């Protein structure tokens, strides 16, 4: 027999049809999955008595342990129960409830915000309930839901209880973000929003996806913040990181401007980064869980040598800032010292008038200041050869992994800022964002400013053809120019800058799925001329949508320090040496763009910037960002049991894709990135990849290291992030 | 891990 | 092993063929003259088609001038130094002639009562007993100690074989079965607390453990009220991860479900219960503590083993003869061997117990194209063990009538017409629907009138030298791979199982198999008609687990769908390594 | 090894 | 350790004297009349003004209703199972009265000899056994063996 505990309390024979029927549904249109073998692997698991919520799980993650790569279609049999589980968790059924009721249930229970109600009235929800298609929950994969199920949907903190679907996030996140449109118009972007959304074409943040519907305003997740050289400064400094960390950001502190030890910061900058690293941490687990910064500094800062080996894993305490980044800053000079064997002189920021400022805005200016101060007796001063030094960093950056540079020449003199009134002089935790700071002297000081960034991804491998990508910018655009004005701002400094320049960060994901689907690859350059020609429609299509924004709007009150506003487009102003590596012609009018910008303005000072991913690109199955994936399968650790996720299109691909570690070395990967840089706003989470076992004796020699190190700077690649070092 | 020589006429015969 | 042979010189003297018949003509010799030549010859080609399987010191012995072929003792200790004394003595006799032995000292009274300096110096003094007659002492001798749960120094005694530690605290040599009922189990569910006494302190209760559950639960909860009685508190989780993280740890502490045990036994509890089991967990028999070694009001358990081969047999009614042929021999040898210690020949005089298994159950399975791990396999193994159960019955039914039932059968509920289909845990009705096949009712009323010649039968152990011998699968367990390896002197031993060949898409491997639940379904189905137990195997591969890590939740999980099955004890845990 | 986390309440479900 | 008291109230009885007089008190109890109290006078002043001593058992114990005051066995163990477990088990038997052992094994017959595994593990099992009623790894009973 074998009985079942439901719900309520009673037996009742168990209903093998039900399930089997269940089972059925839920392999609709799949290929090569066997039910039987799901039924086999759950159905001796169940014990006289079992309840309901446990076969159910059951069943799921026997379908879930199935996932391989000759089988990946587990991967949506999985999905579909496991959205089955979740609709009865929380509205008892499978049919979700009528959007209006479920908005009074939600409000009522201080789940969602009452706003929601008052900008829309009953007849509005009623007419939204009609775009949703409920049925689309039948298409993210397994490892989607686990993520939905963990990080998106509203729910109970305690309890563990699960209060809507996915089609209702998505309808929601899209009512709040448009709810100010005029009548004419609204429900017309909340339709075509929702679709972009539920159908993975654009993909949200984190703190978007999970916070917008209900009663918080925390989504700011991206902050820079620049210290100037005073104690007031690092007092402040350290506040708004605090602050900041509370609600869940990771932060870019610019601490180069600290005076170096023994100066007329007399103790040094090692000790006030101590003291970041703990308001940083500050709001964390056990001193490790969570909040997050990158630190970055010249690279002749008198002190660098002790700084290039903070997070070292040896050493002693009191020279040992191991839990940030940091990002070293680097320009021409640099580099020339090094091809030409020469040394590198440091100096003490605090001792060299405008040497830091030219480091940044005019590279002529610091090679006349340089060479000056290097001559003068007077200043405090230290040599070193210029092979040491570049080996002391890469010996660390590849130690840990972890050591990132910052090009700062390319930033400003290709950017959509003007680096005599807004320089670029630093950038974020994962050095995609590059925006301009002014330090405080308090933390509501006003004249300072934090910058912010708000961030999303078109998914190259959801579009259909460059020109759908017009509609998506727009959509993409105008959603998170909303936010800007939807979100809180906690520190003074950090609102102007977001009301200022209004500055966005529009990424991409599926980049490694995309070129798969058109039968190219990284490493040999087969893919420069589509990459051009696919950053074009990109940036074209943003501006596209940020200038007839700006109409409909006004321009952003700080358009008049963006080189945009001189008539100067990025297409003026990429890294030359490009020209060498592909021939693509521009396929859009550039120049109608460079005179509509010129009269009518941008919304948004910046709009495209490459981030990393992982949570994103799971709930679409796309690949990660714009990197090349380390094999076809990805294992991830859960409560649940091993999560498995299958690139996309495997069986159809399987050849077409070029894994990491296939690629023969970082040089076409670079090209890429840098034909990038000719058209992203601002800078791309770039990696560095390095196989021991393709080097004699196991071994990666430091020439490879600087070899690529100067391909990037050539190309004009203007941040490096992460370097993987694959074990064997 | 890192193989410390650098060289440098290898180097110089680069552009930026 | 098995070929009489030169110790020194190393020569040879006897084939196999010449083994098999003379076995036969020892274990029948004293049959009359109408029907022993024939048993001989019947048995001979038994064995040497390797349908029927014999222990190693039969094997190696029935012939010769030796008498010695005990080789599993059960002892009980009582809570005096007289009964420690003769449990000692008792366990070095028995070790000086290759026997494992099964220790209860759960009786011993804990630390700092009214013994005084506890169970663990005690312990210790059984280790070297055990030890007593060893290379340099690890090399022969084994032991299996128990406890209830409920000990006191449970605490302590969970942790006894622990590599880590001191020394004052550590009996490493020895392995531990921890007694578990119903009750513990309830405040595992319900995430309570359990009490802990010195069975000294507990009138009663250390009884009731083995015979009366509702006795224990009254006297349980009674004796928990009162403050008189020393005792201890401790979260009910707490003690049972302690017991899963050193069972997960060492692989050898093990778990007998005592109210299982007496609940669906051969024995009438309120006379004769189980209160322990032997060294691989398969043997469950009643034992009396002595006061001296040759105190003749003790009882020392005794079994004598052997098996069928599932391999050779080519039907089920097969069996009828070989079950006829395997009791006799074996009840022949009680006669026959040597008995050290009084108490033992009265228990072995007494219910004459006898423990035939099963060898080849894996290639069984795969001949018929069934799987451990997905239930495919459930009715044929109901129908199995009828079978076998049924025909072992009937075989000492018949020779209880030709020779006389045992001293003791009014001990056992056989007496009473109260058969194991009887008495097996009911949710087994939920996982098979196989229908008894044999005329149980003919059975009931014979053997409630003739009575039984032996009050035990079956008993499914581990086996290695025997399968190698026929090249069948090791006892009920799938095996690890398709080729065995062992060391040799004259270089790598390879075994490949039995018809590969044909087979390698039939068989289910040891770590191929998604998890435990199978298996435990499989080996209480077996439970349903075994006398005694089932040398029980639990199974973890580590990279099937997030992180490489076994969670205390599968566990658990685990030891529940066995007691639920109604499993009365659980052997090895093997940790895959990678 | 093994991961010492126990739920009572999945367990507290099970029948003996 | 002397004077009578309890062990967990903490409460001592007696003092010195009683110990003394008693002591000569109840070893002298058998003596006929003519000389009994004459004994015990003697004794209780010998031993009271230190120039007999007296081995603790027999200080804390005679008087009170305890029998146990030998503190000192010789066991001569023969090269059988029989004898070992015999010598093993007398001395558990006095080691849970609180004596020390010495112990003859010396007969045990060595390894390898037509009991086949030698003195060590006999010897290991009369360690335990010295060390069967002792707290857990270096505390109470002793034995020297020979």
């Amino acid at each position: 027999n074998l009985l079942v505990t439901k719900r309520d309390g009673s037996t009742e024979r168990i209903n093998l049809d039900k399930i089997h029927r269940v089972l059925d549904w839920a392999a609709e249109g799949l290929h090569n999955v066997s039910i039987s073998q799901v039924e086999l692997r759950s159905h001796i698991q169940f014990y006289d008595g079992i309840k309901t919520s446990d076969i159910h799980e059951t069943i799921i993650k026997a379908a879930a342990d199935l996932i391989s790569r000759d089988a990946p279609d587990y991967q949506y049999l999985a999905a579909r129960l496991a959205i089955f589980h979740l609709r009865k968790k929380a509205y008892g059924q499978f049919e979700p409830p009528a959007l209006y009721d479920h908005v009074v249930k939600m409000v009522e229970m201080g789940k969602y915000d009452n706003h929601l109600l008052e900008d829309y009235t009953e007849e509005e929800f009623k007419q939204m309930d009609t775009f949703i298609d409920h049925d689309r929950d039948m298409t993210f994969s397994y490892a989607a839901v686990k993520q939905l199920e963990g990080k998106y949907l509203v729910q109970n903190r305690v309890t563990g209880e699960i209060y809507e679907s996915a089609q209702f996030l998505y309808i929601l996140v899209a009512a709040c973000l448009f709810s100010n449109y005029p009548r004419e118009t609204r429900l017309q972007y909340v339709k075509r929003f929702y679709d972009a959304v539920s159908t993975f074409k654009i993909s949200l943040p984190t703190p978007i996806m999970s916070g917008v519907r209900t009663p918080t305003r925390q989504f700011s997740s991206c902050v820079l913040i620049e210290c100037g050289d005073s104690l007031d400064s690092i007092n402040a400094t350290s506040s708004a990181i605090v602050k900041y960390v509370s609600q869940r950001a990771g932060i870019g502190i610019n601490a180069g401007r600290i005076r170096a030890l023994g100066s007329p910061f007399h103790t040094g900058c090692i000790p006030f980064y101590k003291h970041f690293q703990t308001a940083v941490k500050s709001c964390s687990q056990g001193g490790v869980r969570g909040g997050a910064a990158t630190l970055f500094y010249p690279m002749w800062h008198l002190e660098v040598e002790s700084l290039l080996v903070l997070k070292n894993n040896r050493g002693v305490e009191g020279n040992r800032v191991r839990h940030m980044d940091y990002g070293v800053q680097i320009n021409k000079l640099m580099y020339t010292r090094l091809l030409k064997g020469e040394d590198i002189t440091l100096f003490s920021p605090s001792d060299v008038p405008g040497l830091y400022d030219a480091f940044f805005a005019d590279q002529e200016e610091f090679e006349r200041l340089y060479t000056k101060y290097e001559k003068d007796d007077s200043i405090r001063k230290q040599r070193v050869k210029a092979v040491e030094l570049f080996s002391l960093m890469m010996q660390e950056r590849a130690s840990t992994g972890r050591i990132y540079i910052q090009n700062v020449d390319h930033c400003n003199t290709h950017s959509p800022f003007d680096p005599a009134i807004a320089p670029v002089r630093q950038s974020n935790l994962c050095l995609e964002i590059a925006l301009p700071t002014k330090p405080l002297n308090d933390v509501n000081d006003e004249n300072g400013e934090i910058a912010l960034c708000t961030l999303s991804a078109f998914n190259l491998g959801a579009i259909n053809n460059l020109d759908e990508l017009e509609e998506l910018a727009i959509l993409a655009v105008r959603a998170l120019d909303a936010l800007l004005d939807y979100q809180d701002y906690p520190i003074p400094a950090a609102k102007r800058g977001a009301m200022g320049r209004r500055t966005l960060g529009i990424g991409v994901i599926n980049f490694a799925y995309y070129l798969a689907k058109h039968g190219k690859r990284y490493s040999d350059g087969s893919a420069n001329n589509l990459t051009h020609k696919t950053f074009e429609a990109i940036q074209y299509y943003l501006l596209k949508a940020s200038n007839e924004l700006a109409k409909e709007q006004g321009a952003c009150p700080w358009f008049n320090e963006t080189t945009y506003a001189k008539g100067i487009l990025p297409i003026d102003t990429y890294k030359k040496d490009l020209d060498t590596i592909a021939n693509e012609p521009l396929h859009y009018d550039w120049e109608a763009l460079r005179e509509s910008i010129k009269t009518h303005g941008l919304r948004n000072s910046t709009l495209s910037a490459l981030m990393p991913s992982e949570t994103s690109s799971q709930i679409s199955n796309a690949t990660n960002g714009i990197e090349p994936p380390r094999g076809y399968v990805s294992i991830k650790a859960s409560k649940d049991g091993i999560l498995r996720q299958v690139v996309p299109d495997y069986e159809h691909l399987h050849d077409a894709y070029e894994l990491l570690w296939e690629m023969p070395g970082n040089d076409g990967y670079l090209q890429l990135v840098g034909i990038m840089q000719k058209f992203i706003d601002q800078s791309i989470s770039a990696n560095t990849n390095y196989d021991p076992s393709r080097f004699p004796s196991g071994k990666v020699p430091m020439q490879q290291l600087l070899k690529d190190l100067l391909t990037a700077y050539k190309f004009g690649v203007k941040t490096l992030f992460y370097q993987n070092t694959r074990d064997g | 891990q890192i193989d410390s020589e650098v060289d440098t006429d290898d180097l110089s015969n680069f552009q930026l």
